[PDB]
């Protein structure tokens, strides 16, 4: 049994998106199916559901009149037409028969435009362990990948969840190295933002 | 609207310990056909939800025997008879007797020895100050339990506005949490003051951990 | 058993 969602992406408010879920490994026409969403950091919500032959369906109050659940039994595919999209609709959408769930498709509804981040060093401003970091500010959408000395520094690495501010994301990433390593040897954070096709390397230099 | 209440938002367990996660319904979940449509789901970090138990007590195929479910018409329980590391995550109760609803979830975290945070304060870079604003960063790394308090003090007085916090998921290897706090200020506001302090309150110490810089 | 497929909350 396999469920694979597609159609997710970034859209401005009021715009449309159609999600699809390709099914295999079971008699599709025999299964009742649903769309379950999860807003980032939040829990699960039942969006829409449909019986094996259509005929009966359900939409949660917040999506009534905007969303349309349908299925193509001959094509083994479940659909979710989403119109008049709101920021409230930002979530990962799962296609599910309850016993089986897909990997999800992410939907981001925002007026914010794809922006590359600005990378700032976090260096101490004063026989031990030193903590250095990178402030990755003003990017959209998520995610950003942060590595230290390419893959060379992996222990003592903390990449914190991004926080939203005025439609843009900001995160910090830290690395803990021995005092004998830095500034003697180079420490660099490598920031990757696939959405804007940006790779930024920032060497951490003492203050 | 049927309200599913999972009274405990977080549970701290040791490996091999037995745990019970409760779910309370606002109305009876007994359907006219004699069935009670209450399911239990687990969602491990970065994964999609996974069905453990359906119709109060039925174990789904492929799911370990240590998971059991029981319940009345309004009170339901998922029992883990000996928690394992793979059982860590968020547990959700869910019903379809009425218009489908979920519980807010119960995070099952691992209990470890208390660990004091390693606190680090960072002044804004000269580079960012060259723009409109300044961000003052405070890190509190590898601490346990999750419960921690951070206070920002500018020239001895507390600053509440422009503060944004973020906590990592419990580390799979060391079972600790790490938190980052960012104090956002304007260049003018930043240059107006001298002493910049991060005050950290954690159960590991009676006295707060204080980290400061000047400018 | 998995879902109340016949639930009265369904529309048509």
């Amino acid at each position: 049994v396999k469920l694979q969602e597609s159609g997710g992406g970034l859209v401005q408010p009021g715009r449309s998106l159609k999600l699809s879920c390709a099914a295999s490994g079971f008699t599709f026409s025999d299964s009742y199916l649903a769309w379950v969403r999860q807003a980032p950091t939040k829990g699960l919500e039942w969006v829409a559901s449909i019986t094996n032959s259509g005929g009966r369906f359900y939409y949660r109050d917040s999506v009534k009149g905007r969303f349309t659940i349908s299925r193509d039994n001959a094509k083994s595919t479940l659909y979710l037409q989403m119109d008049s999209l709101r920021s409230e609709d930002t979530a990962t959408y799962y296609c599910t028969r309850m016993d089986y769930w897909g990997q999800g498709t992410t939907v981001t509804v925002s007026s914010a435009e794809t922006t590359a981040p600005s990378v700032y060093p976090l260096a101490p401003g004063t026989n031990s362990m030193v903590t250095l970091g990178c402030l990755v500010k003003g990017y959209f959408p998520e995610p950003v990948t942060v590595t230290w000395n390419s893959g060379a520094l992996s222990s003592g690495v903390h990449t914190f969840p991004a926080v939203l501010q005025s439609g843009l994301y900001t995160l910090t990433s830290s690395v803990t190295v021995p005092s004998s390593t830095w500034p003697s040897q180079t420490v660099t954070c490598n920031v990757a933002h696939p959405a804007s096709s940006t790779k930024v390397d920032k060497k951490i230099v003492p203050r | 609207d049927i309200v599913l209440t999972q009274t405990t938002p977080t549970l701290s367990a040791t490996i091999g310990q037995s745990v019970s996660i409760s779910c309370r319904s606002s109305q009876s979940l007994l359907e006219s056909d004699g069935n009670t449509y209450l399911n239990w789901l687990l969602q491990r970090p970065g994964q999609s939800p996974q069905l453990l138990i359906y119709s109060v007590s039925n174990l789904e195929s492929g799911v370990p025997n240590r998971f059991s479910g029981s319940g009345s018409e309004t009170d339901f329980t998922l029992k883990i008879s000996g928690v394992e590391a793979e059982d860590l995550g968020v547990y959700y109760c869910m019903q379809t007797t009425h218009a489908p609803t979920f519980g807010a979830g119960t995070k099952l975290e691992l209990k470890r020895a208390d660990a004091a945070p390693t606190v680090s304060i960072f002044p804004p870079s000269t580079e960012q100050l060259a723009t409109g604003g300044a961000s003052v960063v405070c890190l509190m790394n590898n601490f346990y339990p999750r419960d921690i308090s951070v206070k920002w003090k500018i020239d001895g007085t507390e600053r509440r506005d422009g503060v944004l916090d973020s906590v990592t998921d419990q580390d799979s290897k060391d079972s600790t949490y790490s938190m980052s706090s960012t104090l956002s200020l304007t260049k003018a506001d930043y240059e107006s003051h001298n002493l910049y302090t991060c005050e950290v309150v954690h159960k590991t110490s009676s006295s707060p951990v204080v980290k400061s810089f000047n400018r | 058993q998995l879902i109340n497929t016949n639930g009265s909350w369904h529309v048509n």
